């Protein structure tokens, strides 16, 4: 639909978007500027995921309201409407594993940019594994589980332990052992190792580059704090 | 309950 | 698009997308049980002002955002998102108005259901002249003026100072002369002598009802205190 | 600025 809009005006609009809180259409304006062909930097990077992100994250606040009231309940009004949210959040992962596949992956050569699609890949299928109950949850898991740990083998490999998309990787992928794998003991040993290594690794950073890396370890800290 | 990141 | 959906599950969904704030959905189930031709009870006519006004709220947070943005650079991008955003809002400020001409308006002969609709009526036609710079500007506040009138002379020969219907009328009426109008002392007479005519009649109140027009008076002083 | 009913 925004095959007609120049892709810097797409980005600006993003931007617009963001300001306005308006994330369905940022999301929209991005999948536009991704649909260009042309590689993203990593600004528009930020912007692709903050757009989904804040989209899906709202669809996921709503499926837990209704599975709860469903679960408390068990007319089909209830699962209908479930069913519903459920289906619109599995097409907007849809939508943006679709991105990832096609082609934003396999034209990310620079580590900043390819485990930051993988981390992406990885997340949107750990949503569809939060809802999935059927005969594929498995492989949606190992879905998850696969695009995580090629990502952290990139990352532990080509970045910094204190590498902001490195820290938020493992803090997901710590997310995904507690909450999807039933493996909190891998969760909570991912997040601690994560954080030891960057604290250590921590003189080595600029004022700037230090908040950016201990904002993202206290979100660590925190679910360590929750898990133990 | 736990923290991804935002 | 509600048509083969049963009027009372689009009820019960519309108060479900209440619980999960997921006020599109709540404003399209109670768009479908208006269309089903039968009148609203009193909790229906607030599930369909609730539905609205939230969506009408973001459409119109968001211009104000994009607005402000626009004022302050004067590409076209900035004013293409304003008039989209701006499209959308006077779309769903038509559908409501569409929904009380057909025929919710007509049908209403009792003053609780009539001032409640003519107050809608005022109200969306109010977010209509927020944008509004063209030739109807004119027109369209008096639109909003007119509905607004009605739904006064009814509710002050009909109802008791303190009815919260009453009481949100004039405040929002009372907006309307501030905002719209231009009539800043218009709109602080009408706050002040609402607000002292419900409080000459609390004492005729229960608790519960006490608590319900207390909270529409303090809102009236809110305003008076900005005004004043 | 000012409220209208909520
Ligand atoms: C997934 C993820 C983690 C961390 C960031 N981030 C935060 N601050 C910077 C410079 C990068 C983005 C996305
Ligand atoms: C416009 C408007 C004003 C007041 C109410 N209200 C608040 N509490 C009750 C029982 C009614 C609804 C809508
Ligand atoms: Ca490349
Ligand atoms: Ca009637
Ligand atoms: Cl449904
Ligand atoms: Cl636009």
């Amino acid at each position: 639909a925004m095959g007609s809009m120049e892709r810097a005006s797409l980005i600006q609009k993003a931007k617009l978007a963001e300001q306005a809180e308006r994330y369905e259409d940022m999301a929209a304006f991005m999948k536009g500027a991704v649909e260009k062909g042309e590689e993203l930097s990593c600004e528009e990077r930020n912007l692709l995921s903050v757009a989904y992100k804040n989209v899906v994250g709202g669809q996921r606040a709503a499926w837990r309201v209704l599975s709860s009231i469903e679960q408390k309940s068990n007319g089909p009004e209830v699962r209908e409407y479930r069913e519903k949210v459920e289906t619109e959040l599995q097409g907007v992962c849809d939508t943006v594993l679709g991105l990832l596949d096609s082609h934003l992956i396999k034209e990310a050569g620079d580590a900043e940019s390819r485990v930051f699609y993988l981390k992406m890949k990885g997340d949107y299928y750990r949503y569809l594994a939060e809802v999935a109950t059927g005969d594929d949850k498995k492989r949606i898991i190992d879905s998850a589980r696969s695009a995580y740990q090629e990502a952290m083998d990139i990352s532990k490999k080509e970045m910094p332990p204190t590498n902001p998309i490195r820290l938020g990787l493992a803090l997901n992928f710590s997310v995904f052992h507690y909450e999807i794998a039933n493996s909190p003991e891998e969760a909570i040993s991912l997040a601690k190792t994560t954080f030891d290594e960057a604290m250590a690794d921590l003189h080595t950073l600029s004022e700037d580059s230090y908040k950016d890396s201990t904002l993202i370890m206290q979100l660590l800290r925190d679910n360590l704090t929750l898990w133990t | 309950r736990p923290s991804s990141w935002r």
